[PDB]
């Protein structure tokens, strides 16, 4: 009867654990993609600086 | 003690619906945090340089 349910309890703690590392790491992959946008732009300002210059 | 880990079991696969919901749910939220926070550098950036 332990076993029966040992089984189950690590069979569910693996979707668990997956899908909490899943959430765990979904903020910094959209920090990367905002910075993306937001580099490109800060770095744009250089060329339109040297345009005026 | 056998009723009880049948016992246990149906808890558990309950908690385990719960804790899969919370962790949707969460990386929404966290997606649109980062956007919300992240927004005024992608505007001020944007904004020096007409100025």
């Amino acid at each position: 009867a332990q076993r029966d349910y040992e089984l189950k309890k690590a069979a569910y703690d693996i979707e668990v654990n997956t899908r909490r590392a899943q959430a765990d790491l979904a903020y910094q992959l959209q920090v990367a993609k905002t910075k993306q946008q937001i580099e490109e732009q800060r770095v744009q300002v250089q060329v339109v600086e040297r345009a005026q210059q | 003690l056998d009723v009880k880990f049948m016992a246990d079991t149906k808890i558990a696969d309950s908690k385990r619906a719960f804790e899969l919901q919370k962790s949707a749910f969460s990386e929404e939220v966290n997606i649109k945090t980062a956007e919300a926070q992240l927004a005024y550098e992608l505007q001020g950036a944007r904004e020096q340089q007409k100025i």
